Parts: structure tokens; sequence; C-alpha cells
RNA sequence: ACCCACUCGGCACCUUACGAGAAAUCAAAGUCUUUGGGUUCUGGGGGGAGUAUGGUCGCAAGGCUGAAACUUAAAGGAAUUGACGGAAGGGCACCACCAGGAGUGGAGCCUGCGGCUUAAUUUGACCAACACGGGGAAACUCACCAGGUCCAGACACAAUAAGGAUUGACAGAUUGAGAGCUCUUUCUUGAUUUUGUGGGUGGUGGUGCAUGGCCGUUCUUAGUUGGUGGAGUGAUUUGUCUGCUUAAUUGCGAUAACGAACGAGACCUUAACCUACUAAAUAGUGGUGCUAGCAUUUGCUGGUUAUCCACUUCUUAGAGGGACUAUCGGUUUCAAGCCGAUGGAAGUUUGAGGCAAUAACAGGUCUGUGAUGCCCUUAGACGUUCUGGGCCGCACGCGCGCUACACUGACGGAGCCAGCGAGUCUAACCUUGGCCGAGAGGUCUUGGUAAUCUUGUGAAACUCCGUCGUGCUGGGGAUAGAGCAUUGUAAUUAUUGCUCUUCAACGAGGAAUUCCUAGUAAGCGCAAGUCAUCAGCUUGCGUUGAUUACGUCCCUGCCCUUUGUACACAC
RNA sequence: AGCGCCGUGACGCAGUGGAAGCGCGCAGGGCUCAUAACCCUGAUGUCCUCGGAUCGAAACCGAGCGGCGCUACCA
RNA sequence: AGCGCCGUGACGCAGUAGGAAGCGCGCAGGGCUCAUAACCCUGAUGUCCUCGGAUCGAAACCGAGCGGCGCUACCA
RNA sequence: AAAAAUGAUUAA
């Protein structure tokens, strides 16, 4: 059985990397000149999220990260 | 083995195609005959007259001395055998064998 | 003229070679490496070639004499084994024929193959391929085509590596898609990994002409081998055989062979026979012993191992018995054996199987195998999964088959009969029965982990009684239209079932060709295998049950022996 | 220069104004392991073109094309 | 010398009365085969000898050249 | 005493 050699129609896709950011201490905690400290994240309602869940923010929605829950801000 | 060309392949196909069918045999068929299957009255006189002196009675020699059908032939024989002037020898469907009387 | 004994010469024979020879063979072809009686002629691998040229003879035909160039690794002799023979002899087979039966080849359809077509219409196979791969493929299967994912890239080295090495992601483009596959902004985990170099793991990739194992075939026949001895320089041969006999290299026997082995036989399973043992509400029968329902001077059924008891005939399985061609009549190298009859259940090894030798095929299978060498491939994979399609595609050719051409029938009503099976608790299998529905089916329970229930698989062919009436007819039921259901996520390219409608070729089939000898052919169905659904297939089972022949070598082949061969890749 | 003839199936050739035939060749099936032979069956033509007469031409008429021929003597 | 002709892949042959080329060999690659040969499939290969003209358009028509074919070539 | 032709190359 000889067999041709696939040629392709299409461009190749890329597969994804991970994209590189310096910055994960400095968009999640703030420090007050006292000292005190008050995290700006949302939390999760479902127990098994986690207290340091850090929802994030988008254009119109809430991303969870761990549990994939979406919220609004003006509830 | 030999492949035979692609125009010779096409040629032997269209040649199938465009076959008659032959058939072998010689195809010989009999005429028309027909059978009065309704009982008018001059079959009903030649019936009641010359039924008497058959030696052998039977379905089929009705059909082939009498041109009625068998649906007549049958319903006359059974109609003979009430009025008595034939008698019965062996009595079964699909076959009857009936002679005189007495 | 015969006989006997001799003798010389001659044509030759038979036995054995002591001798010779490569052997076949040879009383010379002996007296030869232990080489010498005398003498003439001829040859030096095979071809070119008894040719060219010259000479000579001949009327001619031609004869005699007679090269070279060139070309080539064998040509040749005798014998051995096999193979073959339109060679002989003897046996044998229904994959041969005879006498026949049933067919097939013609028709429609089913299925497999080829070819066309195709994006692919995946592929193997050409007596011993073609309802074969257990191959009846909607997904899968799948190996093919159009695309989309994932790594299931172990391990070693090194580089990255404090938000990294890496993932997963809801929403909006996007893709057939609710795959974050790619992106659009930013969240979760955290040395589990990413990247590259070695390596390894997979592959229904290739190669069965690299191989294993298995299977088929040679080959359904009776054939096969060594120990010692004999023959031969040897390859080899005898044993292992002329005759008779058997299915048989089966025996009787003959015998430079003797004793042995495998195969055949023997052996095992299975259908038969057992009024004999063992027994059994999971097989039965009987006592009607208990009540009774019906008819009536006595039969048929209902409840019977707690509503009891007896017995194994029917049934089953344990141990056995039984047939050994027994007896008899014939025939024989009177031996192996064979032909009749009588008994017996059984007298073609009683029937049918299972197993089945040495040697081989470049037979088939790498697509059964975590059987496998080597080659190839390995991240945009020939890996593995997901969606869709294809494997089914049709001017055509072929091989298995199914249904038919009808009255020995079709249709309708009724009578009413098998054997082999199989079947759920890791979950829906075989289904009684009740109800609804024309049907296919649907619903509610029941029994069966099974000699208990489906199931007495109440099958069909069959038989009776009626309709048809020789008309391609009411035979046939192809094609096609419309609807109702079941399986399955998914039914269109129609899974299948059911109802109504359409109602094609087909009038017994040219040349040709297949299977078969008694419970066989053939007809008829049933079960099982594949199965969620799907039989026109296979493997079995029983039902009804012929004709013809107990033979021959004519055809096609097989075995043994003899023979010929310029064959051994074997006619 | 003048005159005559021929053109038909792949090939060689018949052919009566009512649509064309022999032999091979070819094709299908069979037999054979396979090919041939053999057996059983099929198919193949604006009759060189283009017009005309005829109801209808392969044939008759007119041209055009391509081949084959014949005469070519007295000087 | 005249009069007719002809020239088409590497090799032969088909055009036709102008709308761009077919076939067969050869070559190459596939299918079959242990591998070949034969066979089959596919592809490539012709600037129609060169030049010029007329034409919307020429391998087809016209002219020249080149090459080959055929016929003709005082006179008594 | 009917007829019966053929079978490409190489590969212990
Ligand atoms: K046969
Ligand atoms: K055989
Ligand atoms: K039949
Ligand atoms: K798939
Ligand atoms: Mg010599
Ligand atoms: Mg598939
Ligand atoms: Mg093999
Ligand atoms: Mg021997
Ligand atoms: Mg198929
Ligand atoms: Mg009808
Ligand atoms: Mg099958
Ligand atoms: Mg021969
Ligand atoms: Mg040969």
């Amino acid at each position: 059985k000889k067999r041709k050699k696939k040629v392709y129609t299409t461009p190749k896709k890329i597969k994804h990397k991970h994209k590189k950011v310096k910055l994960a201490v400095l968009s999640y905690y703030k420090v007050d000149a006292e000292g005190k400290v008050t995290k700006l994240r949302r939390e999760c309602s479902n127990p098994t999220c986690g207290a340091g869940v850090f929802l994030a923010n988008h254009k119109d929605r809430l991303y969870c990260g761990k549990c994939h829950s979406v919220y609004k801000v003006n509830a | 083995k030999q492949q035979l060309s692609k125009a010779a392949k096409a040629a032997a196909a269209l040649a199938g195609g465009k076959k008659s069918k032959k058939k072998w045999s010689k195809k010989s068929m009999k005429d028309r005959a027909q059978h009065a299957v309704i009982l008018d009255q001059e079959k009903y006189d030649r019936i009641l007259k010359e039924v008497p002196t058959y030696r052998y009675v039977s379905v089929s020699v009705l059909v082939d001395r009498l041109k009625i059908g068998g649906s007549l032939a049958r319903i006359a024989l059974r109609h003979l055998e009430k009025e008595g002037i034939i008698k019965p020898i062996s009595k079964h469907s699909k076959q009857a064998i009936y002679t005189r009387a007495t």
C-alpha cells in the first residue's frame, strides 16, 4: 500500500501560550500609609471557592477563576 | 492477466447494455379457450340430455366435453347428484368420480 | 539314417565372473600404475565444420583430401531417485462416469467479486478466491475520505524557571459544534511540568517472498522411516514383495532378509437394543386410594409425594451386557477371505464422526494476538479520539443463493404433529397470562440462574372441507406511492415490522455445468452463530420421504508395479 | 491535350429505384490452469462530398474531391 | 529548366475547404509482480519547415526560400 | 488406430 503525502490547504494554527505579565503582586493588594488593608476583590458565594478567590474584572462581567462564576457589579 | 483498455471496457459495457434479451426457448402458445360460466337454457338442456350415458363424470370431463367453467361444472355436478341421476363412487375435494345411476 | 564316447574347425548360447570396466556390461571389453607378444589406422573440450580454399576423381549428383578467423563453460557417457507419457498391467473414487434424481446456467430479487464511478467508494483472497475473513458495516466496528481536538512524546541530560515551568477557564467573535481549539481583557493551581538533544511508547503503516503459531492443500488416498545384515565404487537399493485378499503396506503367504516404529486398524464421542441392577414433584406411568363435572349398566377429565402409595415400560444417567460377519449352505494356491440364507435391535469397519503419519506449498493470515524481525512514521502523527460521509455508489461481466413460472396448485376454514437449542441480580435476557390494537405492537403482572418457566417452542411442509377454472389467471410479487409502529442518541441513501394501493419480467430456461446411493436425494420448517435493530447466509435439528445403480475405467483424477525420457523450475 | 473507369462495415469485395449484404475482423458467454482452436450467441455502415429529378436513390443528373487507367500513329 | 504536389511532438500519421490540434510508437511516472518483461492508467512532448502577405483571427488561403516527391523537356 | 497447438526473464 503506497501512500501519498498529507498536503495541507490551511495555515497551521498555533498552540496557545500562557501570557507573561510581571504584575502579580501589584494589582491585588494595596497598602495604606498606616498599614490597614482591605482586599478590593470580591468573594465567591459558593463555600468551595476560597477566601482568596480574587474574582477578576472584565468590561461587563466578573469572572471567578476557580468556580467559573459570573456576577455583576450593580447587583 | 491481460487488462483490457478503457475503450475496450467501455465498448463491452455498451454492448452489454445494448444487448437484447436472448430468450433461449421456443415459445408456442395455444389459442383462447372460453367456457360459458353462465348457464343459459340451451346449455342446460344439453346438460340434462347428454350427461346421462356418460361412462365417466367429473369436473374435467364436463369442462372438456362441454364449454363450462370448473365452477359451473362443480355446482351443476352437485345439482345432478341432488337430482340423483348420477351416483357417487369416491367423495373427495379436488377430485370427483361419478357414473350412471342404478 | 539314428545312439553313445571322442576329436578338429565353425555360427552361436547358458551360468558365474576369479579378471576388467565409469557403469551398462564383457570369456573378451580378461592376462594393464605387478603398466612392454607383433603391427596398421584413428582421437585430443563443445561449436565454426566435414564448412572455406587448393588439389584430385566424377557427365552430373557428388566423393576423397581438408583449415583458419571467430565463438563458448560446458557439451557428452553410464547409472540413481523423482516427475511426466495421446506407455503397458493391476486396483480405485458420484469433489469421475454409467442409470437416474434434484438442480444451476434463462427471469426477478439477495449477497460476494471484478470493472467503472468516486473525496473516499478501505483492504486480503483469483480445484485449493468470489453468503470467504465467522465480513448480515446507520455511530462504533474502520483499516477509507473532508475536517476539529489530545498526547496517553516514560526515562536521562541541559536550558528556562519567584509568578515561572505549566495548565483549566465563564461571556463575545470563531467552529458543525456548550472543543478557551485559536483569539478579545484577567482569574485559578503551583518543580505535578515547558523547550531542545538521546531514547522509548504506539501504528487495522509495509513486507506472509523475513518469521512464529494456526489453518488449508498436496491427499480421502495408503502411505512413511530408521537398527543390524545382503547388493552397489557411488548416488542409492533390499527390507517396504510375484500371486490371492482387504477400505487399508489389511492379511494369507513367498522371500537376502531379520526383527521394529509412525500412519491404517485399534481408540474416544455419538444414533440405535436392553421389560436386567441403581434410582427419581426438576422424567415419568399406574392405583381414580381422596373429592367431584359430564353424559349413563362405565368412559372421558379437574385437585393428587404435607391431597397418599406402588413401579421404571415409555424418560434420564452410572456401572455393564450385547456382534465376534455367530450358525449354516456355497467358493478359494481350500489360507487370508468373499457370496447367499437363518437368527438377532444391529451383519458396507453396524451407521456418522473426532483424532490422523513422513515430506512439502515461497498456499493464506503482519487486518485475531502486549506473536514478531527489519523498514517506515511519531505532534499539522500513518498514534489516539470527535462530527460528517463512504464501505451500499451503477452503461456492464461473473460466482453462491432466495422466490417462481402454477390445478401434484393458489386462496379461505378446520384437523393437528418434532428434535436440537437458548435465556436476566456487576440488570433488564427468554417470556406465560390479563387488557387495548386490523396488524405490527403497546400496557399490568407472573415464571425461569433453568428436565421446574417461555415450552407439549400446538413449526412448516402435511390431511380434510369449500372458492377459483388453464386466462400471465385469483400463478408470481419485482418496482413504486401513502400511512401506522419497534430498535437505536441518530433510520434520509429508505434497519426492520404492519396496512392499503401499483402488480414488472417469468410459459420450465442455449452452449455449458454442480451435488448425490437410504432414512440418503429432495421438499419443509425450527433453533443457534453473528444481534440494540437487521437473514434471502452458515452451523445443527428434526418432518415428509423418491427414483436409479450395487458397475466400469469411457471422461476427470488417485494408488502400486514395469517401462521410456534430451524433464528435475519437474509436460 | 482528349477520353474512359473506380470510390459500399475495420479489411477485401457483392448489390434487382422500395434504407445494404458475404467472408474474415470485432464483442458477450462457455470449455481450458491460461491463450488458440472449438461450441452458443450478438453487433458494425452521410453507400467520397454537395445540390437536383423522383412519393422514395447506394444506383439517374449536375458539379467538386481522391485514385486508376487508355490514345499518344504518318512524317 | 518548367507543371503539379507535399513538410504536423523524439519518429510516423489524421485534420479540414479559417474559430489553434487527435492518434499510434518512443520517454517518464503509477497499478500488477519476489523483481521484471508484456499489459493497463496518467502525464509530458508539435514555436504545424522558415519568412512575408491578406484576415477580427491562419497549421488550413496567397507569395518567396529550403528540402523531398511526381510528371514534362530539340530534330529530321 | 477420429481430433489434441502453445506456455516470456531471473531466482538451492
Ligand atoms: K466438478
Ligand atoms: K480434493
Ligand atoms: K431452486
Ligand atoms: K469516526
Ligand atoms: Mg575440437
Ligand atoms: Mg466507520
Ligand atoms: Mg506462505
Ligand atoms: Mg525402499
Ligand atoms: Mg462489501
Ligand atoms: Mg395479478
Ligand atoms: Mg455469513
Ligand atoms: Mg507442451
Ligand atoms: Mg517454460
